[PDB]
């Protein structure tokens, strides 16, 4: 309420640069600082800005502050997948330890992979050790493709996840379903090549 | 409470009975700064009394001045009554024009 | 030497819940400004109060102060929490901050702090310091405060550059009032001394500005060394009142006079004789029923 | 040179229960805090301390109490839990001489459940990579399934012969409610591990999908017939 960040959520393509915003009303404003919180995790300090007009960078992170405008921006350069986690703008009202910190709601960043070699396939994997217990997975599609959650009581579909095979420099989307593998995913959109 | 008030009552101009004048209650040396000051005519509060803004000296002692417009007369009595925590009881000081 | 400028702040804290701050500003002995807890804005007590600042400059300063006052109140409340057992409400704080004029152009600045009526801390150079005789407890708090370099920088700006600047302005601006002369009026009175058979004579001088005045009882050209000057007392109209009393054997009164010198007199001292035609008549109008 | 660590990582509670959590700080920090995170709202102070034992209430104080037992430890106690409540709690500690040195814990995650009997451990199995992908893809993918656990207080990891691995791993951010009521529903987890076919080629390689579950404590002695849903790890062994 006294610290505002937008957009509520931001989507960016990997390698692109993204920009996040904090505007605030608190007085006094000794400093502004940015945090990254991974889900299931705590806050990590990215950069801290003290001056009336200031700039700082920590690695691939850059922020500027205009105290006059009561405004700040954070820059992430050449965004990686790891950068998805929520970003928080905090303002401290004193320059001594007597002060209090004013916290923004945060902006959630979702970073999406750039595939450019999509080979869409879905396979059934026999699940051992023995009893199947076999799941059907749709994989290697591309970002535009979005899986839609099945409106079905019996049937289970995972939302899409991206894994990066570092040292092969390869990334793939994937989704899983269980409870029909050929007719397992339908809905908003499906890929026509759909190998089997 | 720590320090005790000193009260002085004086007339800004020389008193001629039946001629309007101003009376000052100057209260000093008190700590703490919370105080109640009243000016009385014939034992009763004089309503429209005016108080300077409170201030302190180099020795950090608070002081304030109260004043009102009244006409001296032969039989009418006037006083500054002060209430402060350093005193169990309010102190009332009577104007004596002669000292 | 000459003029000294003070901004005085008194802060009182009763419990966690209750607090107020009031400040008054003086140049010489004339009050130039007023701020009170319930007022959002500072109030001029003289026409010439804004000195040479623009409405813009003035309002900027006002802003700094407005912010400071609220922050300070809270900051104290925390300190008590930090202090815990060592300090407890009620708490009383006084600040004297002023720039003292020196022959143009030159000045000395000060910022002094009193806690519970004692002078404990001052701002010196770049940082806060405890003065001699201060309680050892304050040291953590001084450390916690001294960390805030932003506040420090600003305070140096006010003390080092701004006060002398603003004040030199005040001095041109309010020159007329500063240099005014108001003539004193004197009257005699007497009371019976503690000593049996002895009388205490009182010479009253009221209404003068500026402050310095000379009062003595004389018999002829010879000063009587038995005279005790009283403290100077404020008149409400920016004038001073003072009195001198001598004690004498009853009947020794004839031949005495109260003598006053002042700047506004120029040459003509006021010699006022006991039993003078005026004393007698004036005395008549004062009579009362002890 | 320190960590600040909140314990427990995960918390299970019953309405009206009292829950106490700790914060451990080694940075020599005088100040300590407890914050709550409520999604989409931002952090709100509950209680704070200047040393031990002291506590100054946060704007969210009521309903909670905190005790500073010592310089290094700060505890927060939730006086009564609320049904269906889910919450996150965060410990931070500060320096008196630097407002800007502040460090945060990784958080404590709380799920209150009305009936405890409901808690269940996860069931884990791994499905081997399909032949088609392999020829087609030359890339071999292994899937791990965690099913039927409540509450969703799990950590999932993939272990190749010997070691944990992160390259080629995708675990869903979000669990799924098997039977939405919704009040006590069980949840399941998707995870995929992908390796070069040649690699998986000889199932003389060991890949382990293992899940750590945080549940019951000896202290919470249990009646119910079937085995206690204690904090435990369940895995799938595959080559
Ligand atoms: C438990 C016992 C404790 C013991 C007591 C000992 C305590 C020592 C005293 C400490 C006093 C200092 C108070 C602390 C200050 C802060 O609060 C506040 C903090 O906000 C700040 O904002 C800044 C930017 O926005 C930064 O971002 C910073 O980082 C952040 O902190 N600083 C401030 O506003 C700085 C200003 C301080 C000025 C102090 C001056 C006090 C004089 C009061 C005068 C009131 C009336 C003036 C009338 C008008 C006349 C015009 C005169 C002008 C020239 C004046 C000159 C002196
Ligand atoms: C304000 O004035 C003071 C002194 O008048 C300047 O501060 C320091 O003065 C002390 C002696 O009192 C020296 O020992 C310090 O080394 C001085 N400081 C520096 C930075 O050299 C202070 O710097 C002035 N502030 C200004 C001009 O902004
Ligand atoms: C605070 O002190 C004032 C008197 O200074 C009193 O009127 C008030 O009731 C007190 N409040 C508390 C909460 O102690
Ligand atoms: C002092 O003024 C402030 C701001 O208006 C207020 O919070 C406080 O209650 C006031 N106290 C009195 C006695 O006016």
């Amino acid at each position: 309420t006294q610290v505002e960040q937008s957009p509520q959520s931001l989507v960016v393509r990997q390698g692109e640069n993204s920009v996040l915003q904090c505007n605030y009303s608190v007085t006094p404003d000794n400093h502004l600082r940015w945090f990254k919180q991974d889900t299931g995790k705590g806050l990590v300090s990215l950069t801290v800005l003290v001056d009336q007009k200031d700039k700082t960078s920590n690695g691939r992170y850059s922020a500027t502050l205009d105290k006059d405008a009561k405004h700040s921006t954070l820059h992430i350069t050449a965004t990686l997948l790891d950068d998805t986690a929520t970003y928080i703008c905090v303002v401290g009202d004193r320059g001594s330890a007597l002060g209090r910190l004013h916290f923004g709601a945060g902006t959630q960043l979702i970073v999406i992979p750039d595939i450019q070699n999509p080979d869409p396939a879905v396979y059934q994997l026999r699940d051992s050790k023995s009893s199947d217990k076999s799941v059907c997975l749709f994989t290697d599609f591309d970002s535009q493709t979005n899986v839609s959650q099945s409106k079905d009581s019996d049937v289970y579909i995972t939302d899409k996840c991206v894994l990066d095979m570092r040292s092969m420099d390869f990334k793939s989307n994937s989704a899983v379903a269980w409870s029909a593998c050929a007719n397992a995913f339908n809905n908003s959109i499906i890929p026509e090549d759909t190998f089997f | 409470i720590q320090k005790t008030p000193q009260i002085q009552v004086y007339s800004r101009h020389p008193p001629e009975n039946g001629k309007p004048n101003i009376l000052n209650c100057y209260v000093t040396q008190f700590h703490p700064p919370h105080i109640e000051i009243q000016m009385l005519k014939n034992g009763k509060k004089i309503p429209k009394v005016e108080m300077s803004d409170m201030s302190f000296s180099k020795d950090w002692s608070f002081y304030i001045l109260a004043h009102t417009e009244f006409t001296p007369t032969e039989t009418d009595t006037y006083a500054c009554r002060v209430k402060h925590a350093s005193m169990a009881e309010p102190k009332t000081v009577y104007w004596d024009r002669d000292m | 030497k000459n003029y000294t400028f003070r901004c005085l702040q008194m802060s009182s804290f009763a419990n966690r819940s209750w607090s107020r701050t009031d400040s008054v500003v003086w140049l010489g002995d004339l009050q130039t400004h007023r701020w009170s807890n319930d007022s959002a804005t500072i109030s001029f007590t003289k026409p010439w109060s804004q000195g040479k600042l623009s409405n813009q400059q003035w309002e900027k300063l006002q802003h700094m102060f407005q912010v400071y006052r609220v922050s300070f109140t809270r900051d104290i409340q925390e300190l008590v929490k930090m202090m815990s057992p060592k300090e407890d409400y009620p708490i009383e704080i006084q600040l004297s901050a002023g720039c003292e004029m020196y022959p143009g152009n030159a000045s000395e600045s000060f910022l002094h702090v009193a806690f519970q009526g004692k002078y404990v801390v001052r701002f010196w150079g770049t940082s806060w310091q405890t003065v001699p005789g201060a309680p050892s407890w304050l040291d953590l708090p001084i450390k916690v405060l001294n960390a805030d370099q932003g506040t420090s920088a600003t305070v140096q700006m006010l003390l080092n550059d701004t006060c002398p600047l603003f004040v030199r302005g005040l001095l041109e601006a309010g020159k007329s009032d500063l240099e005014k002369q108001e003539k004193p009026v004197a009257w005699l009175s007497s009371v019976p001394s503690s000593a049996h058979g002895h009388r205490q004579l009182v010479c009253h001088v009221s209404g003068f500005y500026p402050k310095p005045v000379w009062v003595m009882w004389m018999r002829g050209d010879q000063e009587q060394q038995g005279t005790h000057r009283g403290d100077f007392l404020p008149n409400a109209d920016e004038t001073w009142y003072l009195q001198a009393t001598l004690d004498v054997e009853a009947g020794e009164e004839a031949g005495l006079a109260c003598r006053v010198k002042h700047s506004s007199l120029g040459g003509q001292d006021i010699i006022l004789y006991w039993g003078s035609l005026h004393h007698i008549l004036d005395a008549q109008k004062m009579v009362w029923n002890h | 040179g320190g960590i600040i660590t909140q314990t427990p990582k995960f918390l299970i509670g019953q309405e009206g229960q009292k829950l106490t959590l700790k914060c451990q700080q080694n940075f020599n920090h005088d100040t300590m805090y407890w914050y709550r995170q409520d999604s989409g709202k931002g952090l709100r102070l509950i209680y704070y301390s200047y040393g031990a034992g002291s506590t100054e209430k946060g704007d969210l104080s009521e309903g909670y109490d905190a005790s500073r037992e010592k310089k290094s430890s700060f505890s927060l106690t939730v006086t009564s839990a609320q049904k269906n409540e889910m919450a996150v709690f965060l410990c931070a500690s500060g320096s008196l001489l630097d407002v800007r040195e502040v460090f945060f814990g990784k958080g404590t995650r709380l799920t209150v459940v009305e009936d405890l009997k409901n808690v269940f451990p996860p069931e884990v199995a791994v499905f081997e990579p399909s032949e088609a992908e392999i020829s087609h893809t030359q890339k071999a993918t292994l899937v791990c399934l965690a099913t039927g656990f409540y509450p969703d207080h799990v950590e999932l990891s993939w272990w190749v012969n010997g070691k944990e691995v992160h390259s080629g791993v995708c675990t869903d951010p979000q669990p799924l409610k098997e039977q939405p009521a919704l009040n006590d529903s069980r949840y399941a987890l998707s995870s995929r591990l992908r390796v070069s076919a040649t690699f998986w080629q000889n199932p003389r390689n060991h890949f382990r999908c293992q899940v750590q579950f945080y549940g019951l404590s000896e202290n919470d002695e249990w009646t119910q017939d079937r085995a206690k849903p204690v904090t435990q790890i369940v895995s799938a062994e595959a080559w």
